[PDB]
C-alpha cells in the first residue's frame, strides 16, 4: 500500500513515509545518464525491471502523464481457439515442466479430461523435487478443478444425458471414476497455501485468492456505478482522474480476462466468471444507450443523431459469443438499439466466424465425435452465428457459413425452423448472391430426396418448413428455375404422394412443363378442397368456377342461417370461412358482386365488404391484433374506415396503455 | 462386515472415534508410526540382523531364544571386537534395497495428521507422502531442526539413511540408547513438546516395547494431570485380557483393540490392520444422530453462539449447517447434499407434535425451547413440501433507524450498566454526530472486553472502531478542501492533536487479518462473521438482483402477464433482511455508498414492476372477467427508505418514468 | 373458480391468447374422435407470402405426441381436458374462457415470438 496503482497506466503516492523510490526510478528511467551512473549487476537489474513494468504497463507518474493510450493483446491460443495448432503443440515432445502446463490446459480445453488429470499428476509429483512451488501450486489447484468439473459433467451425464442425447453415454470408464475418487478422498483445497514454505507464502502471496471459494466479489459490486442516474444531469468524472466508470470498469475486465487466460488457469470454464462477463457487458451497452437517449434529449436530434457512445470490436465480440447463451443476446438486443452501434475490425471477425464453421465441419463430418468437447463448444458456435448478423461477411467466407449451418450443423441442436431463422438473419447485412443461392438448392434437392422414405417427416419448433426456404429463393430473385428439381418432378409418379405433397410447396421454383405434370395430377372439387390447395397448393388466381362455388357455399349458409334464426340456438364455431371471403373481396380478389346480396351474418364480414355502412359500435378493437402489416396498410388506405379507428384505437391505448395498440396508432394510421 | 463392525461398538470405542476423528477436523492429530506397519511392506527386520550378527559372532547360528536385551547387546559386542567398518557393511548389506509401500499409509495420510513422528528409518512414509502429494519437513538429525522450511514436521525420532549408510547416523545399540537424552536433547524437546500439545495416535507397535514404556515413565514423573492421554491400536493375534487392558488404562492410554471387533486368522496382520485404521475412521467421519435426543444436542452446538447476535440473514445459515440444507428468504427448509439422518425434519416434527417432545429427557427441554424460540423469532417455518400460507412482515426494534433524535440523546445521557449499552451508546453517537466520543468509547470498549466473553462484542468493535477511523479521515480530507467553500469558513471539527492520535494509532491495524488472528474457537464457532469486514456480504443479492432485473424486464417488453405471485417478491424480502440485520446489530456498515446503491436499484425495480402491474386491469378486466388483485403500494418502511437512500434526482427520475 | 391448477396459467398481449399446460380431447367434425392433443401458435408479422395469406400468428396441431395434418374443415368441440394435477376446474375453465375471448384457439400450449 505505499503506492495506487491504475488501469489508466500511471502511479500516485499513498501513505507512504520515507524515500520515493518509484519516483527515483522513474527519473532513473528517463534519463541514460543516471542509469550509466549505476553498477554494473545493478545495471542488468534495472534491465530486468524495466523489461517487467513495460511488458505489464507501467508508464509514469499521474504528475507526468499524458495522452496515454491503451489497447488489449491476449496472447493464447486457447482464447483464439486455434484448435489445430493446440493439437499439433499437444502432439510434440515436451522439453520442460512449463511446456507440460501448458499441454495440460490445451488438453483440458480440448474436452480430453482423463489426459489432463494424469499430465497434471505427473508434474505434481516431479515438481516438488524439481523445488518449483508456484508450478507446484498452480498444477495442485488445476488439477483439483478438474476433478471436480469431471465430477459435476458425470453426475449431470447419468442424470439427463441418455435422454437428451437418445443414449446413455459414457465418456469416462468406472475405473477410472473410482480411483481418482479414492485418491481426492477428503482432499480440502483451503489448507494447500498454508502448508507452503513460508518463504512461497511471502513471495506469493497475491496468489492466495486462487485457493478461494469465490473469487470476483468486489467487482460484481463496483458494476453500481454503471447504475447512477445522476451522473447524465451532473458527472464529475470521479473515478480516477478524467475517466469515467465506463473505461475503468472496462479495463478492469480486460485486466481478469488477461490474466486468467494468459497464466494458463482453469477457472476460465466456470459459472462465475461467464456471470460476471455477462452482468459487465450488459451494464456497460444499457449505460452507453441511456447517455445516447439523455443526450438527444437535451440538445438537438442532429446532435449525436446516430452516434454510438459505445463501439465494439474484436475482443467484445469474442466474448459475447462465449459466454452469452441465445436467452442473453437476445434479452441486450431488446433492451438497446443494438443495430445502432457499429462493429470495427470485421476481417478478424469475418476470420473469426469462418475458423467456427470449419471445426464444426471436422467436428461432425467425422465419425468420430468427442461428446465432452462438443457440448463445450456447440453453445458457442451457435452464439457466434446467431450475433453475426451485424458484421458485413464476404462472399466465400459467406459460402463455407451458410454451408456449414445448412449441411453439418447436427439436427439435435439446430432444428429446421431454428436452421431456416439463422441462415435468414445473415442476409439483413449482406444481399443475397447466387452462390448461397445454389447452396440452398442444393439442400433443398437433399431434402427432397430424403423425402423418399415413407417415416420421413419434417420436425419443425416454429411452423417453418422447405417452403419458407423456397419462398427466400424467390424473394431476391423473382425468375429462378431448380433443374434438378424439375427433372425430379418429370420422372414422379402418383404412388409417391409424400414426394407429391412436399414438392407441392415448392411451385415457383419448378418448370413450366413440370408444374403442368404436377397440377395434372390433383384438382379442386369443393370449397374445403379450394381452401386446401389455397393454403397448400397456391392457388393463385380464383377461377370464376371456384367462385360459382363460393356463392354456392354463400347461398347454402344464408339458408342455415334462416334456419337458425328459426332455431335460436348455436352450439360453437370454430373457423369463420366468410371473414376469409370478406377479407378476399377487399382485398379484389373475388371480383363477383353476389355476395354483396349476402350480406348481414358475420359483423366482420359486413365490415369488410361495405364498410361505409357498416355499424361501427359492433366493431371488436382485438380484430386489430390479427392483421398482418399488408393488410393493416390496406386498411390505412380506405377513408371511409380511417377515423373511425384512430378513435378506437386512441380510446383503447388510454385506457389500456398497452403498447401493440400503441405501435399499430404509431407505425400504421396516423 | 463394516455395518456389524458398525454396530457391536460398545460406548469406548464409539468415544475413542469421535476424539479421533474430531480433532482430525480440527487439524490437531498425530500418529506415532510403529514398526509393523513398516513389515506389512517386506523390510528387514532387526531379528534378522541379531542372527546375521550372533552368525558372524560365534560360528554356530542363532541357537534357543533371544531375551530383550539380546537385540541391543549383541551388536554392541560386534562393534566393539571386529570392528566399525563391519558393522556399516551389514548394516549397507542388508538395507540397501526399495519396496513398495501399502495401504496402511495411504490411509494414514488421507486421515490428514498435522505432523508425524515415527521410529523407523526407512523412506516409506516420505514416499508416501511425495506420492499423496502432501508437504513435510523431515527432522532425522540435529542440525535440522533450526532451519525448517515449514511448519509440519516428519519427525523420525531415531534417524535415517538419507546421509549415508553409517551406523552413527541412527540408534540400534545400547550405547545409542544411553547417550540419546545426550546426544538429541532438541528433538527429545521437540517429541515431547508436540506430545504434550496434540493428539496422539500409536499404530503398529505393541505393548512392553522400549519406547512405549519409556514414554510412560516420562508422562509418569513430568506431569501433574495436565495432559490428554494418547490412544493405543492394537493388532495382535488374540484378545487382550482384562488385567492388561485394566493396568495399562491405569497407566495413561486407551486401547483400541483389532482382534475385538472381527475374527481373523492368524496371519492376516493387514486384514486387522485395515480393519481399524481408516474402514472404520474415515468412513466414520460423519455424525452419529441416531435419536430423539442427539438431534436436540447436535443442533444446539451448532445454533447457541448465535444466540449472543440478535438477528440473522437466512441465507447465511446455509453456511451455518454446512451445505448440508437449503434456507429460502420465504422461511421454507430443503434437503440438498445431506446424506444422513435428517435432523431438520425430525425437529419440525418434534414442533409439530406435544407429545413426542414429552419424550425428550430432562436437561433437553429447556434447549428445545431456546431452539424453537430462535428459530420462531428468525422467521423458520417448516419444510418446503408442508409449506402453509406464509405471510410478509416488516419490524425493526432499533431506535437509529426510525430517527429518534431526542430519545438517543436522552440515552447517552443516561449511565450505563453493561458493555452492552456502551456499546448502543457508541453506535447512537455516530449516528448523532459525535466522531470522537464514538472512537473514545469503542476503544473503552476493547479495553474492557478482556473479562470472559465470547469475543463477539470485542470483534465487532474492532470493525466498528476500524470503520469510524475511516470515516473521520474522509470527513478531514474533505473538510479542509471543499468545506472552506461549502460555508465559506475554515471548519475545524478535529483538534490536530487528536487527528495525530489515531492516525499513529491505526497505521498498523489491517482489517483483512482480523478475522484469522482471533481464537480458532472463534473461527470455527462464528464463521458467518467473516463477510462483515469486506464487500463478500453484499455479493450473493447484488447477483441475485442482476438476474432477476433482467428476467422482469423481458417479461414487460414480452407484455405477459401471470396469474400466479409477483415474480420479484424475493428482492423485497432480501432487501428487509439486510436491513434489518445490520440496523439490529449496530454495525455502522450502514453508512457504506454501496448498501445506499443496493437499496437504490431494488426500490427502483419494484416501485417500476408496481407501476407497469398497475395498469393492466384495463386491458385484463376489459376483455374478459377474469383478472388479479394482488398489487404492491407505498408504507411508512418503503418512505423511509426512499428518504434515506435516494438523491433527489433518483426521485426525479422515478417520477419521469 | 379458485385452485391450485391456476397458478401457471400466462396471458399473453401481443396476440391475446392463454399459455397453459393442459391436454385437450376433441371430436372433429362429430365424426372423427382424437384425444390428448394441443395446439402451438407462432407470432410471425414479418413473412414472406402471397395474397392469400393475412395473418401474423400461424397455429399448429399436434395429436398425441405426433404431429397432426388435417385437411377438412375443423369444427372444434371441446369435450375434456386435463391439467399434469389432474383437476377437473379445468374442464369448465377452458369453456368460460373460450366463450370470453373472441379470438379463435383461445388456449394453446406453447408460444414462439419470431418478432
Amino acid at each position: 500500500y505505499d503506492y495506487h496503482f491504475e488501469v489508466n497506466g500511471t502511479v500516485v503516492r499513498h501513505k507512504n513515509k520515507g524515500f520515493g523510490y518509484m519516483e527515483r526510478f522513474f527519473e532513473l528511467k528517463e534519463s541514460c545518464d543516471e542509469r550509466s551512473k549505476l553498477s554494473k549487476k545493478q545495471y542488468e537489474r534495472f534491465n530486468a525491471l524495466f523489461n517487467f513494468f513495460e511488458k505489464n504497463g507501467v508508464i509514469c507518474m499521474a504528475k507526468d502523464a499524458g495522452t496515454l493510450n491503451t489497447s488489449i493483446e491476449i496472447n493464447s491460443l486457447a482464447y483464439h481457439g486455434k484448435y489445430d495448432v493446440m493439437k499439433k503443440f499437444i502432439e510434440e515432445q515436451s522439453v520442460s515442466i512449463e511446456d507440460d502446463y501448458k499441454k495440460a490446459f490445451f488438453l483440458a480445453c480440448l474436452g480430453r479430461w482423463e489426459e489432463s488429470y494424469d499430465l497434471y499428476s505427473n508434474i505434481i509429483l516431479n515438481s516438488i523435487d524439481e523445488s518449483n512451488g508456484c508450478v507446484y501450486y498452480l498444477s495442485q489447484i488445476n488439477r483439483y478443478r478438474i476433478y471436480q468439473s469431471i465430477t459435476q459433467a458425470v453426475t449431470q451425464f447419468n442424470g439427463l444425458g441418455l435422454l437428451t442425447f437418445g443414449r446413455h453415454y459414457k465418456p469416462f470408464t468406472d475405473e477410472f471414476l473410482a480411483r481418482i475418487e479414492r485418491e481426492m478422498t477428503n482432499f480440502n483445497i483451503d489448507d494447500l497455501f498454508n502448508g507452503m514454505p513460508f518463504e512461497f507464502q511471502k513471495k506469493y502471496k497475491i496468489l492466495e485468492f486462487l485457493s478461494d471459494n469465490q473469487f470476483l466479489y468486489d467487482d460484481t459490486v463496483k458494476l453500481f456505478e454503471l447504475t447512477n442516474k445522476v451522473r447524465s444531469e451532473m458527472s464529475e468524472g470521479s473515478y480516477s482522474f478524467g475517466m469515467s466508470s465506463d473505461i475503468v470498469v472496462l479495463l478492469r475486465l480486460y485486466d481478469n480476462l488477461r490474466f486468467l487466460y494468459e497464466n494458463c488457469l482453469w477457472s476460465v470454464s466456470f459459472h462465475e466468471f461467464h456471470q460476471y462477463i455477462r452482468n459487465s457487458m450488459s451494464l456497460l451497452i444499457e449505460k452507453a444507450e441511456y447517455e445516447r437517449t439523455r443526450d438527444i434529449d437535451e440538445l438537438g436530434f442532429s446532435f449525436f443523431g446516430k452516434k454510438s457512445g459505445f463501439f465494439m470490436e474484436y475482443y467484445d465480440f469474442v466474448n459475447i459469443s462465449r459466454h452469452f447463451k441465445i436467452d442473453d443476446i437476445k434479452n441486450l438486443e431488446r433492451s438497446c438499439s443494438i443495430d445502432k452501434i457499429r462493429f470495427g475490425e470485421q476481417e478478424k471477425i469475418e476470420e473469426y466466424l469462418v475458423g467456427i464453421a470449419e471445426e464444426i465441419t471436422k467436428q461432425f463430418s467425422a465419425n468420430g465425435m468427442n461428446v465432452v468437447f462438443y457440448t463445450q463448444f456447440i453453445s458457442e458456435a451457435k452464439a457466434a452465428l446467431y450475433f453475426a448478423k451485424y458484421v458485413k461477411l464476404s462472399e466465400e467466407g459467406l459460402g463455407k457459413i451458410v454451408k456449414a449451418l445448412l449441411f453439418y450443423f447436427p439436427e439435435r441442436d439446430l432444428d429446421i425452423g431454428k436452421r431456416y431463422v439463422w441462415l435468414e438473419r445473415l442476409t439483413k447485412c449482406n444481399e443475397l448472391p447466387k452462390s448461397i443461392i445454389s447452396i440452398i438448392d442444393d439442400f433443398l434437392v437433399l431434402q427432397a430426396e430424403k423425402h423418399i422414405d415413407q417415416n420421413y417427416s419434417e420436425v419443425s419448433s416454429n411452423g417453418l418448413y422447405s417452403r419458407d426456404y423456397g419462398a427466400l429463393i424467390k424473394h431476391f430473385e423473382k425468375n429462378f428455375i431448380s433443374k434438378r428439381l424439375s427433372e425430379i418432378t418429370l420422372c414422379l409418379t402418383q404412388d409417391k404422394q409424400k414426394q407429391i405433397d412436399f414438392l407441392f410447396k415448392l411451385l415457383p421454383l419448378l418448370s413450366t412443363n413440370a408444374k403442368s405434370h404436377l397440377l395434372s395430377f390433383k384438382s379442386v372439387e369443393n370449397i374445403n378442397d379450394l381452401m386446401n390447395g389455397i393454403r397448400i397448393g397456391l392457388i393463385d388466381e380464383f377461377t370464376p368456377e371456384h367462385e360459382e362455388l363460393i356463392i354456392e357455399y354463400l347461398e347454402t349458409r344464408k339458408v342455415n342461417y334462416i334456419v337458425e334464426k328459426e332455431k335460436g340456438i348455436q352450439t360453437f364455431s370454430s373457423n369463420d370461412y366468410m371473414s376469409t371471403f370478406g377479407i378476399w373481396y377487399f382485398l379484389e380478389e373475388i371480383n363477383n358482386s353476389k355476395m354483396e346480396e349476402f350480406i348481414g351474418m358475420d359483423d366482420q364480414y359486413d365490415f369488410f365488404v361495405d364498410p361505409e355502412n357498416f355499424d361501427y359500435k359492433k366493431f371488436i378493437p382485438s380484430w386489430l391484433k390479427n392483421y398482418n402489416d399488408k393488410l393493416l396498410g390496406k386498411i390505412a388506405g380506405n377513408k371511409h374506415m380511417k377515423h373511425h379507428v384512430i378513435e378506437v384505437l386512441k380510446e383503447r391505448v388510454k385506457n389500456s396503455n398497452d403498447k401493440r395498440y400503441l405501435e399499430i396508432l404509431m407505425n400504421y394510421f396516423i | 462386515k463394516l455395518k456389524e463392525v458398525f454396530l457391536m461398538l460398545d460406548n469406548n470405542v464409539v468415544e475413542c472415534i469421535k476424539e479421533i476423528t474430531e480433532s482430525s477436523r480440527n487439524g490437531k492429530l498425530v500418529f506415532f508410526v510403529g514398526a509393523g506397519v513398516s513389515t506389512l511392506s517386506d523390510y528387514p527386520q532387526w531379528w534378522r540382523l541379531v542372527d546375521k550378527y550372533h552368525e558372524e559372532l560365534y560360528g554356530s547360528p542363532k541357537k534357543g531364544n533371544y531375551s530383550s536385551d539380546e537385540y541391543l547387546r549383541i551388536p554392541q559386542i560386534f562393534y566393539n571386537v571386529k570392528g566399525e567398518m563391519a558393522f556399516d557393511g551389514i548394516l549397507k548389506d542388508f538395507f540397501q534395497v526399495d519396496k513398495p509401500t501399502n495401504p496402511i499409509h495411504d490411509k494414514i495420510l488421507a486421515m490428514n495428521p498435522a505432523h508425524v513422528i515415527t521410529t523407523n528409518y526407512d523412506n516409506l512414509i516420505d514416499t508416501a507422502c511425495w506420492k499423496r502429494g502432501k508437504y513435510f519437513s523431515v527432522i532425522s538429525a540435529e542440525e535440522d531442526v533450526a532451519n525448517a522450511t515449514s511448519s509440519r514436521y516428519l519427525l523420525k525420532v531415531h534417524g535415517d539413511f538419507r546421509k549415508g549408510f553409517k551406523g552413527e547416523n541412527v540408534v540400534l545399540k545400547e550405547d545409542d540408547y544411553l547417550n540419546y537424552d545426550q546426544n538429541y536433547p532438541l528433538i527429545s524437546n521437540l517429541m515431547k513438546t508436540i506430545i504434550a500439545t496434540h493428539t496422539i495416535v500409536f499404530i503398529g507397535y505393541g505393548l512392553g516395547d522400549y519406547n512405549i514404556n519409556m514414554l510412560l515413565n516420562w508422562v509418569r514423573k513430568l506431569q501433574k494431570d495436565s495432559f490428554h492421554k494418547p490412544f493405543f491400536i492394537r493388532t495382535d493375534p488374540s484378545p487382550i485380557e482384562n488385567e492388561t487392558l485394566i493396568y495399562y488404562e491405569n497407566k495413561g492410554l486407551r486401547i483400541i483393540d483389532a482382534a475385538s471387533l472381527i475374527d481373523s486368522n492368524e496371519y492376516d496382520y493387514l486384514e486387522r490392520y485395515s480393519a481399524v485404521m481408516d474402514l472404520l475412521i474415515e468412513s466414520q467421519e460423519n455424525k452419529f444422530i441416531t435419536k430423539d435426543d442427539e438431534v436436540i444436542d447436535y443442533i444446539y452446538g451448532k445454533i447457541s453462539p448465535l444466540f449472543a447476535l440478535q438477528y440473522i440473514r437466512k441465507i447465511d445459515l446455509k453456511h451455518v449447517f454446512e451445505y448440508d440444507y437449503h434456507f429460502e428468504v420465504n422461511g421454507t427448509v430443503v434437503r440438498h447434499k445431506n446424506k444422513g439422518f435428517g435432523y431438520m425434519e425430525r425437529f419440525f416434527e418434534l414442533k409439530e407434535s406435544c407429545d413426542e417432545r414429552s419424550k425428550l429427557s430432562k436437561k433437553q427441554y429447556e434447549r428445545f425451547n431456546a431452539l424453537f424460540n430462535f428459530f420462531e423469532k428468525n422467521g423458520v417455518i417448516c419444510m418446503a413440501k408442508d409449506a402453509g400460507t406464509l405471510n410478509t412482515s416488516i419490524e425493526i426494534n432499533s431506535l437509529a433507524y426510525h430517527g429518534k433524535y431526542d430519545v438517543m440523546k436522552k440515552f447517552i445521557e443516561e449511565q450505563s450498566v453493561s458493555i452492552e449499552d456502551d456499546y448502543k451508546k457508541a453506535f447512537f453517537l455516530a449516528c448523532l454526530g459525535r466522531w470522537e466520543e464514538s472512537y473514545d468509547l469503542y476503544s473503552n470498549i476493547i479495553l474492557n472486553s478482556i473479562d470472559e466473553s465470547n469475543g463477539c462484542v470485542y470483534y465487532l468493535s474492532q470493525i466498528n472502531r476500524y470503520r469510524i477511523y475511516q470515516s473521520i479521515t474522509q470527513a478531514v480530507t474533505q473538510f479542509n478542501g471543499l468545506g472552506l467553500l461549502t460555508f465559506g469558513r475554515h471548519y475545524k471539527p478535529f483538534t490536530d492533536e487528536f487527528l495525530a492520535r489515531i492516525e499513529r494509532e491505526m497505521t498498523n491495524f489491517n482489517i483483512d487479518d482480523l478475522f484469522n488472528g482471533m481464537p480458532f474457537e472463534f473461527q470455527k464457532k462464528y464463521k458467518i462473521l467473516e463477510f462483515l469486514s469486506d464487500n463478500q456480504f453484499l455479493y450473493d443479492d447484488t447477483v441475485k438482483l442482476f438476474e432477476l432485473t433482467n428476467k422482469v424486464r423481458s417479461e414487460m417488453s414480452e407484455g405477459s402477464y401471470s396469474f400466479g405471485m409477483s415474480s420479484d417478491i424475493v428482492v423485497l424480502l432480501r432487501l428487509y433482511d439486510n436491513l434489518r440485520f445490520l440496523y439490529e446489530n449496530c454495525l455502522w456498515s450502514v453508512s457504506f455508498h454501496e448498501f445506499h446503491q443496493y437499496i437504490r436499484n431494488s426500490m427502483s425495480l419494484l416501485i417500476e414492476k408496481a407501476e407497469y402491474e398497475r395498469t393492466r386491469d384495463i386491458d385484463e378486466l376489459g376483455f374478459s372477467f377474469f383478472g388479479k388483485k394482488s398489487g404492491f403500494f407505498m408504507e411508512y418502511y418503503d418512505f423511509v427508505n426512499i428518504s434515506r437512500h435516494f438523491k433527489i434526482d433518483d426521485i426525479k427520475n422515478l417520477e419521469r418514468s | 373458480k379458485d385452485t391450485g391448477a391456476t397458478h401457471d396459467l400466462v396471458y399473453h398481449s401481443k396476440i391475446n391468447t392463454f399459455v397453459w399446460d393442459v391436454e385437450f380431447d376433441i371430436v372433429l367434425s362429430d365424426s372423427k374422435e382424437l384425444n390428448k392433443c394441443y395446439f402451438v401458435k407462432c407470432f410471425n408479422p414479418y413473412r414472406i407470402n402471397g395474397k392469400c395469406d393475412f395473418a401474423v400468428s400461424s397455429i399448429d396441431i399436434f395429436s398425441e405426441g405426433k404431429r397432426l395434418l388435417i385437411e377438412n374443415e375443423f369444427n372444434f368441440k371441446i369435450t375434456k381436458a386435463v391439467h399434469v394435477a389432474t383437476s377437473k376446474d379445468v374442464t369448465e375453465i377452458v369453456l368460460h374462457l373460450s366463450e370470453r375471448i373472441s379470438s379463435p384457439f383461445p388456449i394453446v400450449k406453447e408460444v414462439v415470438y419470431l418478432d
